[PDB]
């Protein structure tokens, strides 16, 4: 290839690139941008990188750096045989002596495998792998570190047949070279087969038994990169292959439980994993007999922060964190089984006079909570007023770590009497809101938002002096613990409900939110806390939140509409537009459905003027599944509140909640199941022509195992709705359901749903009697529930029950209501008799 | 027996939390 002027030229322009001064570095800046699109360049730069022993190692280093930026950008562009110089005076190259030129060369090979492409350099993997067997060391070692970094990259293209089958070839490869001589050749080829042992792909598998030997057989080694990866190979496959494992398992303990402990915290990190996992095993309580006694101190030791921390408080997966995680879920498998080796620890520990022990000691506590909580309850009062005073402690990470173990003891807080734990807790949690310090802002903000979710209009005579700390909150907060306010306010909105507006309230409340409102961008991320929790405001607010309403509604369907203009400008030109991230078009329909409820029929002015529902259908139609579950919840919401905007759109809908019932996705299930109920009311008789597309596949919901809660209430709701409506389809359809209709029903508190339900059951049950008498009892047992009906309902429920009485005979009715409990068989008599 | 909120959640996962 060509030389000699232009040779010059990339020297001094190399030479000029590192420069002492911005000006000159910033004018060769411009000059390598406008020569980076041309390939001679490119050719002049591997030449310099390569071939010329002349420069210095910082200079040729450069010249393959920048080569390899021009890889990154438009690598696609330039022209083949200059690609194809590169590559072979890479591969030449791969072992240097200069460690300098070996790293750069190792990141140009590197970026043109992940760019150009694996299937584009064909013959790369089979030449890297002859480049193992080299008598030369640091050839191998280069190879080596392209071959890692390559599995790193693409595990997936590896294991798939467009490549043909490397791997078939490379992981038995892999496996001679655990017994090199260098440290960092092993570390090489145990690093490289760990990428594949989750897909258990075929070739490892096949080879497992090799693997696990020589796995045993570097257990011992000295150099720590060496452990941390056999470490992380033993986690890995206890996950993947129990059985190959087990007969070795309790050495494989003795050696992790050992490692744990290491003196690098690395090595410690990747063996602690081990516990994590092996606790997610259903035969861990088997295997861990006999170490556990230590294992539990051991993960006890690794929970206070290590030394750099302490300093650098005073962000990451760390030791402490993982042996946290670990005792919570052992916690949870040993459950009160644990509580004998945790106290004594926790006695000496959360007493302690170092505040590091105090803390690992309250994070113990916390994390063993959800587990031990049987067992712990006779330890918390006398805990939890200690807790309370602990938030008050002169050190932050103390409060913090307090704040969450006290949240983790939340419910058994509020079940007790309000004035002797719950009431201090929050007067001490709200003085922790206001800390002088974030992450005590931060922890403190968090457990009360807990505390407020777990203590639901147990809240309410304490709202004022609530609001009061809140909303000073929003003067004192940098934006990132704004953001858990936001969630504080939206659940405090949830839990207090109605009582929450009230003039006052929403003076104090309302202009702070409408502030970071008007300065957040319809771009930012940050939008999805502040809406979430306007969406709560709103719902609780009602109708006092009329004043703020439109530019909020009108916000919202912008940024829906925005942001399925972009999805189809992305599905036009995927490579010129970027994918919109739809959770700002869910946030939007939630706040909107957020309106539509509690503003009820106060929104018609808005929809009116709206092409909310032409932007709903496409919603609808989503792949995603919470856009589909949103917008459902939305139909529903307009539905009731202003139904003559959606009447038009049912003809369309319909099919598209008919084909979205789909119980596989409990939330859109239920969103659609209960939007159709919303829908037969409004729509009386007209509701006819489609059933057909919901009914079969209600029916098979309400009679599904095993089927959520809601999802069945909701069914029965609407089914009920629809027999309400349309009795002649719909009602010759009984014992099919009913009972359970009648089960999930009778567990519902009363109110205008079941009331609907119920007068449809009535309705229908005069259409096809002969269905309800199978089993009529479920059919008592629900009218029974029912505390106040409606004089109708009642009416209804007599001239039923009389009917069967009369019909079946008496005496044999008594038989029949011989099998009555005592208050159904007398409630019956009471408000019907019989 | 209404619509299902999923927003609870997220304000969970946003939550502070030690591990």
């Amino acid at each position: 290839k060509p030389d000699e002027q232009g040779l010059q030229q990339i020297l001094q322009l190399l030479k000029e690139s590192q420069s002492p001064d911005t000006t000159i570095q910033r004018t060769v800046q411009q000059k390598l941008e406008q020569l980076n699109q041309y390939p001679d360049f490119n050719n002049y730069l591997i030449f310099v990188l390569t071939k010329l022993k002349s420069e210095d190692e910082p200079t040729r280093s450069l010249s393959g750096l920048i080569l390899k930026n021009n890889v990154k950008a438009h690598f696609q562009n330039f022209p083949n045989g200059v690609t194809d110089f590169i590559k072979s005076e890479c591969l030449n190259n791969i072992g240097d002596s200069s460690p300098l030129i070996r790293a750069t060369v190792g990141i140009l090979i590197t970026t043109i495998a992940s760019k150009g492409e694996l299937q584009n350099w064909p013959d790369l993997l089979p030449k890297l792998c002859s480049l193992l067997d080299s008598e030369d060391y640091n050839t191998c070692e280069g190879a080596f570190g392209a071959l890692q970094k390559i599995c790193e990259d693409s595990a997936e293209i590896l294991d798939s047949d467009v490549l043909d089958r490397p791997l078939n070839i490379m992981i038995p490869k892999f496996l001679q070279f655990f017994k090199h001589s260098s440290p960092k050749i092993r570390s090489h080829a145990v690093a490289c087969v760990n990428q594949f042992i989750i897909s258990r792909t075929q070739a490892l598998m096949l080879h497992i038994d090799s693997f696990i030997e020589n796995l045993f057989a570097l257990a011992g080694d000295e150099e720590p990169e060496v452990r941390k990866n056999v470490c992380r190979a033993l986690v890995m496959l206890l996950e993947v292959r129990m059985d190959r494992l087990l007969p070795h398992m309790h050495n494989i303990v003795e050696y992790m439980l050992q490692r744990t402990q290491d003196q690098d915290e690395n090595v410690a990190l990747e063996a602690c994993e081990f516990w994590l996992t092996l606790a997610e095993q259903p035969i861990c309580k088997d295997v861990l007999v006999r170490h556990l006694p230590k294992l539990i101190p051991v993960l006890v030791n690794g929970m206070k922060y290590s030394d750099i921390d302490i300093i650098l408080l005073k962000s990451d997966w760390n030791l402490r964190k993982c042996s946290a995680a670990a005792l919570d879920v052992l916690a949870n498998v040993y459950r009160d089984e644990l509580l004998p080796h945790i106290l004594p620890l926790l006695k000496e520990l959360l007493f302690h006079h170092e505040w590091v022990v105090k803390e690992s000691g309250i994070l113990v506590l916390g994390a063993i909570a959800e587990g031990c909580m049987q067992g712990m309850i006779p330890y918390l009062p006398e805990l939890i007023p200690h807790l309370i005073q602990c938030l008050s402690d002169k050190k932050a990470l103390v409060r913090s770590i307090t704040c969450w173990t006290l949240s983790r003891y939340a419910h058994w807080v509020v079940s007790q009497p309000p004035d002797t734990y719950l009431k201090p807790l929050m007067t001490e949690l709200l003085k922790r809101i206001l800390d002088s310090n974030k992450r005590v802002q931060e922890a403190a903000c968090s457990a009360f938002a807990t505390l407020e979710e777990e203590a639901c209009t147990e809240l309410v005579p304490y709202l004022a002096y609530i609001l009061d700390t809140l909303v000073f909150a929003f003067s004192k907060y940098q934006h990132k613990n704004l953001l858990i306010l936001y969630d504080a306010i939206g659940t405090l909105a949830d839990s207090v409900g109605h009582h929450l507006n009230k003039p006052e309230y929403i003076q104090m409340l309302m202009p702070p939110l409408i502030q970071k409102w008007n300065m957040l961008k319809d771009e930012d991320k940050d939008l999805f806390p502040l809406l979430e929790c306007l969406s709560s405001v709103a719902t609780a607010l009602q109708s006092g939140f009329l004043p703020y309403c439109e530019p909020v509604y009108q916000r919202c369907v912008n940024l829906v509409q925005k942001t399925l203009a972009q999805a189809m400008l992305n599905n036009a030109q995927p490579d010129q537009y970027e994918a919109p991230d739809k959770d700002f078009m869910i946030v939007a329909l939630d706040l909107l459905s957020g309106l539509a409820e509690g503003l009820g029929g106060n929104i018609e002015q808005l929809v009116a003027r709206s092409n909310i529902l032409t932007l709903m259908y496409q919603c609808m139609q989503d792949k995603m599944p919470e856009v589909r579950q949103s917008s459902f919840a939305l139909l529903g919401d307009l539905t009731k509140a202003c139904f003559q905007h959606v009447k038009p759109c049912i003809a369309d809908f319909m099919p598209i909640l008919g084909t979205n019932l789909n119980p596989e996705f409990i939330s859109v299930c239920n969103n659609a199941t209960w939007a159709i109920g919303e829908i037969s009311i409004q729509m009386g008789i007209e509701m006819q022509p489609y059933i057909p597309m919901v009914l079969h596949q209600l029916v098979e919901i309400i009679n599904r195992p095993n089927t959520p809660k809601t999802l069945l209430e909701n069914t029965a709701i609407t089914i009920g709705r629809l027999g309400y409506v349309c009795p002649q389809e719909v009602a010759p359809m009984l014992q099919q359901f009913i009972r359970p209709w009648c089960t999930s029903l009778r567990n519902i508190r009363d109110n205008e749903e079941k009331d609907s339900a119920f007068r449809g059951i009535c309705t229908m049950i005069s259409v096809n009697p002969s269905g309800v008498i199978q089993d009529f009892i479920f059919f008592c047992d629900a009218v029974a529930s029912w505390i106040n009906p409606k004089d109708d309902l009642r009416d209804m429920f007599c001239k039923i029950l009389h009917g069967f009485k009369n019909q079946v005979g008496d005496e044999n009715w008594r038989r029949f209501s011989d099998q009555f409990p005592l208050p159904l068989k007398e409630r019956l008599a009471a408000f019907y008799g019989v | 027996p209404g619509k299902m909120d999923s927003r609870g959640e997220h304000r969970q996962d946003r939550r502070e939390r030690p591990y």
